[PDB]
């Protein structure tokens, strides 16, 4: 009121607001997966010359079944991490398969040195694929030794960007600490280049019911109330929907079942006081709201809390006697100043009751008169205004 | 909470437009302190809350259907609860709707208070200590009023008393039957549900911005592009909320202006006698009974009606020994044979006499 | 000629779940009493053509026994691009996206009392020749009642069709009726079947089935064409459309959407 | 603080706002305009009825019957002593049509 | 016809706005009723010529 002193009445102030008590999310387990089981783990893999190169497109880039693997030493990108796939989609996915010399799995990194990599892998100069390290040594290896795999490619003229060594006898378990057979596995991958046609994973939690938390459904962010419902929703259909287009209902990705969604608990407050001079003792209203909330007169216990149809009053005694109402609540509740003093709520009451004397021939006449002048105070103009818009 | 509801990026943003919030805020408080000053003028118009006694003997006058029955849990009349069965017919964005300072059961005591005090004291209670008095001479004062001399009623008790049941009885029927009656109140009803409705459904519009969902722009964009396109969000509601608060204070107003009319006819009607032609209903008004109705009021306003016409021959005065005599109320009405002076309002003749006649005058003028 | 069609047109807008909800929405339906051409799958003469997709389709019948096996989509059908196979058996369909070569009449012929009076198949062209593939899917082995059951036609398979932003989303419903003549009359909404992320985007549709002397061939299916229309659909108790409006079919529809 | 044309955006947006505060300050001022008016024609009506004669409609000039009233100006307002009689003191009798 | 006035890339742009233009046609279809309504108050007081 930017007052030091404040009228008798009831005040509006700070809106209540029930704050979020947890996060909760929720999503299917995991879908269909991309193609990339096949070349992050397999039994044979294509010959160095014939560098498999393979379109991947249609399906759901699954990093959880892929990143499971705990043979890895260090699997992270420079500009994305795995985790945060969950919601990145990808174009179009290639994938290089290949035998090679474990020492020359850096040589498959884009801007390595040595003109043994680009002989049977060309290095581009815009390779997006994250390096990927990992032990094949059983599945390359061989009892006498597989030379199949040779680099014999030595074209002498220069190789383009994507256009289409030999120390050991052949790949043998006896290869010392970095040297034995490596199988490289990069999945090379371009953004923007073509129709958007793979998606990534999604992550879940547990599940709470019957508090104001943050919940995170199928992508569909909000905060509210979970609640076991009654309705049926269609074997299909997902979300629930209200006259002014606005969530209601929801199901859950995991359990077959339907949950209503209502807004966190919220209302104005009310300052219920008599005049400064009166007493500084004053009584809280929070409008339209439950008492089983108001803890979350500014502390967490009521006093002598008192439900009421226009919300809940706090520092208010209940007298069940009736007066005039003098602070107005609402649903005929009115709160006053009275006898140890304190603020008592109660029910208005109309004024006196009278049971006029009416009968059959009974008339009422009066003996004597009253001259009474009344004022009446009428608003009949207000200041003149112009304003230089300029 | 509509604008940026649970977003400090938005409230911090909203902050800079300075007190466009606390002015619409201040005009709805305002519009809902209105309408309780509304319902206490039109209906808070007794000092004391009067009651009939339990012996209904009014001159065989059947109020009935307009007063108070206990055994309802809220004691409203039959005609009441007709009411307020016929009138028939968001939470999530910030609105709220607060309760009436008076609730339906306290109006329904206004009104039964009221309509006792009426029913037994005429019109004095509305203007000092309510005097009793029995129906029929209140009748007998209400015909006297609109000029009609008090034997007319005296003499036709029985047939005026059912004739003013029956037209309870028709009005009753009537309710019950038809919808349309309570057009007003049930525009009303729709236009408030219809703008909180479009309030609503303004939440989903773009305005230009990516998307109508500020989390989603928050995640899918950094500050500063966030920022543009929850300024742009921000305007776009800002003006929804301008205008539905703008449409808001013409609506009451003119509200307002309908309240204050009630409550001139309660005062003008229901506390006493109107002579004003087609306020208190069409014809001679004799009295009103006010009836509560969800947000508004219902006047049963009853009136009395010439019927059965019938013409004579007039003259305006009348020479018995050359001076001109004139009728003292009245009026001087001829079969065709014979003179006779009748009041002007039912056709009673009586001999003309020196006691219903005033000289003036000669016959020449 | 294209026989009458009254409304047979609108299959369901999402997902969203409304109750008693009068909603409105401006998407691709059939128009309220559209023509939608007819034809008789007669086993010389045959009823099997190359009809275009203009950016979705409906496809009503009552075949019995699968008959009309399933649907080829594309906009070359030559393998110059990936083309979309739908052929289906009561187990499951093996819907396919490759760049796949078509013959003239590439389906399976189980040419059963043509003209053998025996059951057989004469043919395997339901692969032609697979040059080159993108993807292929097997949906789960379901079984649907596609079969040869006479009785009283009540096997209304019909199929909405729709290519949009990269997704081949098909909608259907088996409505159960008693006139074995023309559509009969009432009202069903076709709840969505599959949804494909598949891209390719199709020009032109054929549906899958020289016996001269042989009896004219006893089937009939419908292939309508859709377009941008607003609509007013009346959800239910349970969420299920009971009526619907064409907000643009004559000025009382026009006021009921208004 | 800034090169012009780079300014005008920021000038343009404090003549957007600034403008909205006008429009809204004019329509209250309209709104409340229209409320000033109707009371002072209730004024207007109040005096004529009241002041240059007397009134039979009840509860208007004032409680009770009227009998007269006097105006009195006030700062943009006006102010009614409106006269009336009031019975006082009623004694029950036994009455007959 | 007034503010994007027979351009369907303006009425397109103008449709992420909500029902504003709804609610003035509303408004002022409102109003034109309201006078044909104030005339029949003030004149039609009597049903028989
Ligand atoms: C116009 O109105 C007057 C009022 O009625 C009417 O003149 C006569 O008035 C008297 C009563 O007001 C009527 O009743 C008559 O009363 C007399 C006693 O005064 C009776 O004697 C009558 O009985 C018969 O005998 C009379 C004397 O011989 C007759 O004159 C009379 O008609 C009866 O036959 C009777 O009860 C009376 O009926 C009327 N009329 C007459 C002639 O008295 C006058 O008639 C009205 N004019 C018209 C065209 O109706
Ligand atoms: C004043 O109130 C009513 C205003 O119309 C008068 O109408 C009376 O109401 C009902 C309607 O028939 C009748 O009964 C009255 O109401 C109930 C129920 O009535 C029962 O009896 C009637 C037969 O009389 C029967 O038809 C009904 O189905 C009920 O079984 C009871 O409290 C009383 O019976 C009461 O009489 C009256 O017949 C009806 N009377 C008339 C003239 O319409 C009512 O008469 C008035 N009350 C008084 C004391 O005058
Ligand atoms: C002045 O206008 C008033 C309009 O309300 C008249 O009051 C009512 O008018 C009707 C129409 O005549 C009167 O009906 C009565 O009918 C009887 C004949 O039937 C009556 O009796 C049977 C039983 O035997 C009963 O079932 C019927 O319902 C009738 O009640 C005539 O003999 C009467 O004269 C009279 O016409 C009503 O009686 C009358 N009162 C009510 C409550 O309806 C009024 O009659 C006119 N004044 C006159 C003509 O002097
Ligand atoms: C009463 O008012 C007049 C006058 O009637 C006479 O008035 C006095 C001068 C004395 O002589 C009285 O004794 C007498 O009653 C009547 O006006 C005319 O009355 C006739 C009916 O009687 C009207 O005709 C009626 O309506 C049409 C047109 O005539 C036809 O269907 C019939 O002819 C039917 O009778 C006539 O129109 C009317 N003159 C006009 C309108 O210019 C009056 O009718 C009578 N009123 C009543 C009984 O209600
Ligand atoms: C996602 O992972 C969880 C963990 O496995 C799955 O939850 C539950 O898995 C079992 C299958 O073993 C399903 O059967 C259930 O068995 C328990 C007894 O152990 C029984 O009490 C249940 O009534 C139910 O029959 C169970 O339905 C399933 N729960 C859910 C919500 O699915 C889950 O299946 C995996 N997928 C999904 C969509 O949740
Ligand atoms: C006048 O009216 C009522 C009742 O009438 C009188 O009752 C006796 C006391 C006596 O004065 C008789 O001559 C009259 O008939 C008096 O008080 C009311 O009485 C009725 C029941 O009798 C009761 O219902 C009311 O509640 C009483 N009070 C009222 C109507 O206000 C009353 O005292 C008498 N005197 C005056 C000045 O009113
Ligand atoms: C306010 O909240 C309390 C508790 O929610 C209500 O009292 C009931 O308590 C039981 C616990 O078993 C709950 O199951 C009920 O839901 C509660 N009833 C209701 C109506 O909520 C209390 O009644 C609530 N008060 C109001 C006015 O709603
Ligand atoms: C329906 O019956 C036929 C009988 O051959 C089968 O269809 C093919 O069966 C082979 C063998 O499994 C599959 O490779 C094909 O994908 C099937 N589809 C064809 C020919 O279109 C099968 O028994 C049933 N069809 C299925 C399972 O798709
Ligand atoms: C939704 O559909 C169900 C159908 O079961 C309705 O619930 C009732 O279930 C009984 C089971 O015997 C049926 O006999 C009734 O026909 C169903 N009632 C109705 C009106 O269909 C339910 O009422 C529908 N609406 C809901 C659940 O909100
Ligand atoms: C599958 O791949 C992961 C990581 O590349 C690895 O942990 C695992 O050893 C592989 N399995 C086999 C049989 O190579
Ligand atoms: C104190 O406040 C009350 C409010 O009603 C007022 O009646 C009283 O005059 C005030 N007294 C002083 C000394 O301020
Ligand atoms: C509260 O209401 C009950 C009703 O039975 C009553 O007994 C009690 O006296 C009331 N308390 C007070 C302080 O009036
Ligand atoms: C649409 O169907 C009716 C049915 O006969 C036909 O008369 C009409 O010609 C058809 N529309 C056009 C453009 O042919
Ligand atoms: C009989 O069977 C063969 C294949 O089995 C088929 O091609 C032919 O159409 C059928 N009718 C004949 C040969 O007349
Ligand atoms: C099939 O088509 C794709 C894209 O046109 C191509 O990358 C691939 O090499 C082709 N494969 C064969 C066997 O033709
Ligand atoms: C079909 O062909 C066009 C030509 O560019 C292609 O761009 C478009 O993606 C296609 N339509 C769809 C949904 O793919």
């Amino acid at each position: 009121l930017k007052s030091f002193t404040v009228e008798k009445g009831i005040y509006q102030t700070s809106n209540f607001r029930v704050q979020p008590t947890e996060s909760i999310v929720r999503f299917p387990n995991i879908t269909n997966l991309c193609p990339f089981g096949e070349v992050f783990n397999a039994t044979r893999f294509a010959s160095v010359y014939a560098w498999n190169r393979k379109r991947i497109s249609n399906c759901v880039a699954d990093y959880s079944v892929l990143y499971n693997s705990a043979s890895f030493s260090t699997f992270k990108c420079y500009g994305v991490s795995p985790t945060k796939l969950n919601d990145l989609c990808f174009t179009n996915v290639y994938a290089d398969s290949f035998v090679i010399r474990g020492d020359e799995v850096r040589q498959i990194a884009p801007g390595q040195t040595g003109k043994i990599a680009d002989y049977n892998y060309k290095l581009p100069d815009d390779f997006t694929g994250c390096v990927i390290a990992w032990n094949s040594n059983n599945l390359d290896s061989k009892v006498g030794g597989n030379y199949n795999y040779l680099y014999r490619l030595f074209r002498k003229s220069n190789l383009k960007p994507f256009e289409r060594p030999l120390q050991s006898y052949g790949f043998q378990p006896t290869n010392g600490v970095g040297y034995q057979p490596y199988r490289v596995v990069v999945l090379s991958f371009e953004l923007l280049h073509a129709p958007a046609t793979v998606c990534g994973p999604k992550k879940s939690t547990n599940l709470v019911k019957n508090k104001c938390v943050n919940f995170n459904f199928n992508g569909l962010t909000g905060t509210g109330v979970l609640t076991e419902s009654n309705k049926k929703f269609l074997p299909f259909q997902q979300f629930g929907r209200d006259i002014a287009d606005t969530t209601d209902a929801v199901r859950d990705p995991q359990t077959l079942e339907i949950l209503d969604i209502t807004p966190c608990s919220f209302g104005g407050v009310s300052v219920i006081t008599p005049g400064t001079n009166t007493s500084n003792q004053v009584a809280v209203l929070y409008q339209g709201v439950n008492c089983t909330e108001v803890p979350v007169r500014v502390y967490s216990t009521g006093s002598n809390v008192f439900q009421t149809r226009a919300g809940c009053l706090i520092g208010a005694e209940h007298v069940n006697n009736s007066y005039e109402c003098d602070i107005p609540i609402g649903a005929g509740i009115c709160a006053s100043y009275q006898t140890s003093q304190s603020i008592i709520a109660y029910t208005m009451s109309l004024g006196a009751e009278n049971s006029v004397a009416y009968s059959n021939n009974s008339i009422a006449i009066p003996t004597n008169f009253t001259i009474s002048v009344t004022t009446e105070i009428l608003p009949v103009s207000m200041t003149k205004t112009s304003v230089d818009c300029t | 909470m509509y604008i940026c509801g649970d977003s400090t990026e938005c409230s911090n943003l909203l902050l800079q437009y300075g007190s466009f919030c606390t002015q619409l805020n201040r005009a709805l408080t305002g519009i809902a302190v209105e309408q309780d000053k509304n319902t206490q003028e039109v209906f808070a118009q007794v000092k004391q809350i009067y009651k009939t006694p339990p012996i209904k003997d009014f001159g065989g006058f059947n109020f009935s259907q307009i007063l108070p029955d206990p055994s309802k849990p809220s004691k409203r009349s039959f005609i009441e609860d007709l009411l307020f069965n016929k009138v028939t017919l968001q939470k999530f964005n910030g609105l709220t709707v607060l309760p009436p300072l008076l609730t339906d059961e306290m109006i329904a005591q206004y009104t039964s208070a009221l309509l006792a005090g009426t029913i037994t004291s005429g019109w004095t209670f509305g203007a000092g200590a309510a005097l009793q008095i029995p129906f029929a001479m209140q009748m007998a004062y209400r015909f006297n009023g609109i000029g009609v001399t008090q034997n007319v009623l005296y003499e036709n008790q029985k047939l005026i008393a059912n004739q003013f049941n029956s037209a309870i009885g028709k009005i009753q029927d009537s309710l019950s039957s038809t919808a349309s009656a309570l057009g007003k109140l049930q525009d009303v009803v729709n236009q408030n549900a219809q703008a909180l409705n479009t309030l609503v459904k303004q939440l989903s519009s773009n305005f230009g911005a990516i998307s109508s969902v500020l989390n989603d722009i928050l995640s899918r964009l950094d500050p500063p592009e966030a920022e543009v396109q929850i300024d742009r969000l921000i305007t776009g509601r800002l003006q929804s909320l301008q205008t539905y608060v703008t449409q808001q204070l013409i609506r009451a107003a003119e509200i307002r202006a309908s309240a204050n009319l009630a409550a001139t006819k309660m005062s003008e009607c229901v506390l006493g006698q109107s002579k004003r032609v087609d306020f208190c209903g069409k014809g001679y008004h004799l009295m009103s009974f006010p009836q509560s109705a969800p947000h508004g009021v219902v006047f049963l306003h009853v009136t009395y009606v010439p019927a059965q016409e019938k013409n004579f021959t007039t003259a305006p005065a009348i020479c018995h020994d050359g001076k001109a005599h004139f009728p003292r109320e009245g009026v001087f009405v001829s079969n065709g044979t014979h003179w006779f002076v009748t009041q002007r309002n039912f056709y009673e003749p009586q001999i003309i006499t020196t006691d219903n006649t005033f000289v003036s005058g000669n016959c020449d003028v | 000629a294209y026989t009458n069609s009254f409304t047979r047109g609108v299959y369901y807008p999402d997902k969203v779940f409304r109750s008693s909800v009068l909603h409105s929405t401006q998407d691709l339906f059939l128009p309220f009493f559209s023509n939608v051409t007819w034809f008789h799958a007669i086993h010389k003469r045959f009823d099997n053509p190359v009809l275009p997709f203009n950016d979705g389709v409906y496809f009503a019948s009552t075949e019995k026994s699968n008959i009309i096996r399933g649907w080829i989509f594309g906009t070359t059908l030559d393998s110059k691009t990936q083309s979309l196979l739908i052929v289906n058996n009561a187990t499951n369909v093996v819907i396919k996206v490759c760049e796949f070569q078509f013959c003239n009449d590439p389906f399976l012929g189980v040419y059963y009392h043509k003209n053998n009076k025996s059951w057989m198949e004469s043919e395997f062209r339901v692969y032609s020749s697979a040059n080159n593939c993108t993807f292929e899917y097997v949906s789960q082995p379901f079984l649907m009642d596609l079969e040869g059951k006479q009785g009283n036609f009540k096997n209304l398979r019909e199929f909405v069709f729709k290519n949009i932003d990269g997704y081949f989303k098909i909608y259907s419903k088996h409505t159960p009726i008693n006139l074995v003549r023309d559509l009969p009359q009432g009202f069903s909404a076709l709840e969505p079947l599959v949804d494909l992320p598949i891209g390719i985007n199709i020009t032109r549709f054929q549906t899958l089935l020289s016996s001269s002397g042989w009896t004219a061939g006893a089937a009939a299916y419908y292939v309508g064409y859709l377009q941008p229309r607003t609509f007013l659909l009346k959800y239910n108790e349970n969420g299920t459309i009971t009526d619907a409006v064409d907000c643009a079919l004559d000025p009382l529809s026009e006021t009921k959407c208004t």
